[PDB]
């Protein structure tokens, strides 16, 4: 069980760690988060009390290094930083653990929510969507735009999700215009799965990462990407059986975890109605359809 | 974006454009079977592709064999339309290719956009105008060549005959849409107005009668009266 310790907490802030969150007061003696489960990526995220503009945060994996959070009063945010001296880190942390100045990652033993939301998410893939190679962790915020959004303006600060566009030469084989537009199987299976992602695990990982950025940061381009990746599967008549079953589990946990009050902005009515009621796969997402109907029957 | 009453003069500027109407592509007669069920029989159709500035009509005849063994024909018809319009554009020299294509029915937007991916600089636009191009099959020479076709065929016409020698494109298009609106609202009465006089003939190389300027005023007035009448005969006014 690993630890993301904090220099201090000079400004009042709501801190998230994965699906959990707690409020820290200005200059409250807070020195970080312990008992973080090894084996998963994690995200530590922030919303300042004085300016709810810009939720921001850091994706990290404690197996890749020793990380700490420190407030920068010049740039005005909590920054993740890696400690290269392992003794100094163990020593600063143990002192912080002995003074009980750390909150405990509050995982219920029965609870597989975080695993289910991050099953296919790998740090190495995050670091290719979010390019900042000198760090082992990845900064995301509410305002960052995606490669695709920019094509339609600072490239170093972009989310490099795989571009999906149903009316593009990439999606439509010359001579198969109607076929490929109405059945997206060749775009899913040949172009995307075999060609770009290499396997369904990487595809699901990007879909899951896009959802988590939409949920935790209100990142609009991430929500667009999440819906596009769902729609591409549902709009394909030919999808491996293992992918449909896994997709149903993935979406079920995403819908389960979504704040009830954010459904108006994080869920696209058209995509969901098409996917659950009109698409080729309208009958292949039983768990997702059941939770959506019982939790958001208005949207539908 | 969409073409409407506010940007109507754009139709007659010097940027090449084409209207595409797919109404008459997939045509059927509905009938009873021996067992008393209902079935359709397709008849030949056409794509109506018209340059409103010059009057040049690219009438692509859709022969019933294109539907043989196909499903969901009304959906296929939109895609076949877009395939043929794209084929037409590719067949034209670059300097004759349109800058815009305006579809009369919004359901043609996605099929045409997808077939025109190779032409990203050709704008595909809908229109809010309710144009009467479905009535093209009320023009006797057009109906005749469509019904007589035994194979797919493209036939070229000028839908304005020689009118542009005497009037502007704007006025020619206004006359065409009045004639077609009349034919759509009351075909029998419209044809009587046009063709009741056998002394006023249609040139071999024309579609409409050779009316003098003053006879066109009389004709145009008779067509308006017909449309207004039908509007009353309809709603009772
Ligand atoms: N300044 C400073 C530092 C810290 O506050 C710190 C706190 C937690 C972990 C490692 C740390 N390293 C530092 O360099």
């Amino acid at each position: 069980m690993n630890t993301v310790p904090f220099t201090s907490a000079p400004i009042e802030v709501t801190i998230g760690i994965d699906q959990y969150s707690f409020n820290v007061k200005e200059n409250q003696p807070f020195h970080g988060i312990k008992d973080i489960p090894i084996g998963h990526v994690h995200v530590i995220h922030f919303q300042h009390a004085d300016n709810s503009s810009m939720r921001y945060g850091y994706w990290f994996d404690c197996r890749m290094g020793n990380f700490y959070i420190q407030y920068d009063p010049k740039d005005g945010l909590y920054k993740m930083m890696e400690e290269r001296d392992g003794a100094k880190f163990e020593n600063i942390v143990h002192n912080f653990k002995e003074r009980q100045m750390m909150v405990s990652y509050p995982k219920i033993d029965e609870d597989d929510t975080w695993y289910n939301l991050t099953e296919f998410v790998q740090m190495d893939k995050i670091r290719k969507i979010v390019r900042k190679d000198e760090n082992q962790f990845s900064y995301v915020d509410s305002s960052m735009t995606t490669v695709q959004e920019n094509e339609l303006s600072d490239p170093a600060h972009s989310l490099n999700y795989t571009v999906i566009n149903f009316k593009s030469r990439e999606a439509i084989r010359p001579g198969h215009e109607m076929e490929d537009f109405l059945d997206k199987s060749y775009y899913l299976n040949t172009v995307m799965l075999q060609g770009i992602f290499k396997n369904s695990s990487n595809y699901f990982g990007e879909l899951q990462f896009a959802f988590l950025n939409a949920m935790f940061f209100g990142n609009y381009g991430s929500s667009l990407q999440w819906h596009a990746m769902i729609e591409l599967i549902c709009s394909s008549a030919t999808v491996p059986k293992h992918m449909l079953d896994k997709l149903d589990e993935i979406l079920y946990y995403q819908i389960k975890t979504l704040p009830e009050q954010y459904s108006d902005i994080l869920l696209n009515e058209r995509v969901w109605n098409i996917c659950l009621y009109s698409s080729f796969q309208k009958n292949s997402l039983h768990n997702t359809e059941k939770i959506m109907e019982n939790k958001y029957p208005e949207l539908l | 974006g969409a073409m409407n009453s506010s940007n109507y003069a754009e139709l007659f500027n010097n940027d090449i454009k084409l209207f595409v109407d797919d109404t008459n592509v997939y045509r059927v007669t509905v009938h009873k079977t021996f067992e008393g069920n209902v079935a359709t029989k397709a008849i030949n159709g056409c794509i109506f592709t018209l340059n409103p500035k010059t009057g040049h009509l690219f009438l692509k005849i859709i022969h019933t064999s294109v539907w043989a063994g196909q499903k969901r024909l009304s959906q296929l018809a939109k895609w076949k339309t877009a395939e043929e319009v794209s084929a037409l554009v590719r067949s034209l020299p670059k300097e004759e290719q349109p800058k815009q294509i305006i579809v009369t029915r919004k359901a043609m937007l996605d099929p045409l956009e997808v077939h025109m991916l190779d032409f990203p600089n050709i704008a595909i636009r809908p229109t809010e105008l309710r144009l009467p191009f479905s009535a093209a099959m009320s023009i006797d020479k057009l109906s005749d060549v469509v019904m007589k076709a035994t194979e797919p065929q493209m036939v070229l016409f000028n839908i304005y005959d020689d009118w542009l020698d005497r009037i502007s494109s704007y006025t020619a298009f206004s006359r065409l849409t009045l004639l077609l609106r009349a034919l759509k609202t009351n075909e029998e009465s419209a044809k009587m107005i046009l063709l009741s006089d056998p002394t006023i003939t249609i040139k071999s190389y024309h579609l409409w009668p050779s009316f003098t300027d003053e006879q066109w005023i009389t004709i145009e007035s008779q067509m308006r009266d017909l449309i207004l009448t039908e509007y009353g005969r309809k709603y009772n006014v």
